[PDB]
RNA sequence: CUAAGAAAUUCACGGCGGGCUUGAUGUCCGCGUCUACCUGGUUCACUGCCGUGUAGGC
């Protein structure tokens, strides 16, 4: 009948903070003793993250949990509202299963866009996706992120495969932790961009580092659909799907295509076409976040 | 007084209130703390 | 439970029709948040 | 740094400032607890009597 | 066009003297606070063939 006044969906896709590596490229193999990159300070004073002298690759490493059973809030008020959200995920994914989102996310993963800044100056990137089943490698990817497009999604056999690995592990069908190792080729004694603080760079133990959320935010850009003129691409999938580096906001809720009106339409009164925006509201609740009265 | 018979900060507070959300400086969080703070 | 509700309403309706600046119209959304501003510091009570 | 993801308390028509503009960032703090990352399972130890 | 119309109160002082409030006490029991986030639109920088000579150089 109507929306409960507490609605909590819990993270789905869990990054951790992307440590960061300095090395040598054709090192790739033997990259487990590389030394982490610390932050300067220089000349009111400012901090500054480059590389050593003698490294020309920068490799930045993050595990990735993804969980499974998206469709269920961790918090609400009433019953009915919960059984109507998990109905409508559940036709959801038996209309179709997650074969779209799940191959957007290989895409993002594929493509090293959670370099967010190192990436667009790199010569060549190599991103290496390790499936680990109980302590060891169980499935190995070694993907060429600059071959694979940042606004156009391909079709491709390792790909698929890891888009439907991460599809049995959004489903709830196996356990998925993949370690996600990123070989970038900066340059000798280049700058690095990791996330900056409340200009204080991050480190954990004197290792700077990126925040877990910047590479959550980073693998999550894949709403194309979105009444926008054609040439900007994909966007991550915020509610009231925002920019606030650019000061716009896409989907704002004068126009009727925004995570609230969607879900609320979509699941009040039955109302959402048939694959666009379903695959946005569901990717929506795969970041999770607050809503409610 | 008698046995027999006989016989203002809230309005500075609206007047501030009026006041103040008559004009706009960037409409920024402070001006909405001081709205939380007068109301 | 009659009062707070009540309470908040009337007095969020005088603060609608004592504050209207040149943005003239004010509403009842303000109105609702007031109202439960209210509410909520007079069922802190009890 | 995040975005205003979040019900809007009125519309368009907005007089006295409620809820933030969603062409606008928030800044938050928040507490968060990690493993190493040489450190790979978390141990909870407690005592029941 | 006023119960109108007018009016110097003025001076000084010793409040002193003393004192036991006493004992005693059982606050005592519970608890899920959750949920998601790009600090980025910026570091006007070491020099030097320089011209310190307000334009001049990677």
């Amino acid at each position: 009948l109507s929306t409960a006044s507490v609605l909590a969906f819990e993270r789905k896709l869990d990054p951790s903070d992307a440590l960061m590596s300095a090395g040598a490229w054709a090192q790739r193999d033997a990259s487990q003793e590389w030394p982490a990159v610390t932050v300067r300070e220089k000349s009111q004073t400012v901090d500054v993250a480059n590389l050593p002298s003698d490294a020309d690759t920068l490799k930045v490493r993050f595990t990735l949990r993804v969980l499974g059973g998206a469709g269920t809030p961790s918090a609400c008020n009433d019953a009915a509202y919960r059984d109507k959200l998990l109905q409508t995920v559940a036709t959801y994914v038996n209309d179709q299963g997650f074969a779209e989102l799940a191959r957007r996310y290989a895409h993002n993963l594929a493509n090293a866009r959670f370099l967010w800044r190192n990436r667009v100056g790199a010569e060549a990137v190599e991103v290496r996706i390790n499936h680990i089943r109980q302590g060891e490698v169980a499935r190995a990817w070694r993907f060429d992120a600059l071959a694979i497009g940042l606004r156009d999604f391909k079709a491709d056999a390792e790909l698929d495969a890891l888009a439907e690995l991460i599809a049995s592990g959004l489903s709830g069908s196996g356990h998925v932790l993949l370690e996600v190792v990123a070989f970038a080729r900066i340059g000798d004694g280049q700058e690095v961009f990791p996330s900056q603080e409340l200009k204080t760079l991050y480190s954990v133990r004197d290792a700077a580092a990126i925040h877990s959320q910047k590479i959550g935010n980073a693998l999550r850009t894949i709403d194309t659909w979105y009444p926008d003129e054609d040439g900007l691409g994909p966007i991550a999938v915020e509610p009231y799907g925002s920019v606030t580096s650019q000061g716009k906001a896409y989907r704002q809720p004068k126009q009727k295509l925004d995570f609230y009106t969607l879900l609320d339409n979509w699941v009040l009164r039955d109302e959402a076409p048939a694959v666009e925006q379903q695959h946005y509201v569901i990717a929506n609740l795969i970041r999770g976040g607050v809503f409610g009265e | 007084q008698r046995q027999n018979v006989n016989a203002p900060e809230v309005s500075r507070l609206t007047r501030t209130l009026q006041r103040f959300l008559a004009k706009t400086v960037h409409n920024n969080l402070a001006i909405r703390q001081r709205r939380a703070q007068l109301v | 439970g009659d009062w707070p509700a009540e309470v908040g309403n009337r007095f969020a309706n005088w603060l609608n029709r004592a504050v209207s600046s040149d943005s003239q119209i004010l509403g009842s959304p303000e109105a609702a948040q007031w109202s439960q501003e209210l509410s909520k510091e007079l069922t802190m009570f009890k | 740094r995040g975005t205003i993801s979040n019900r809007l308390k009125t519309k368009d028509r907005d007089p006295a400032k409620l809820d933030a503009s969603i062409q606008s960032p928030n800044l938050q703090t928040v507490d968060v607890a990690n493993l190493p990352s040489d450190a790979d399972t978390l141990k909870v130890r407690f005592t029941l009597r």
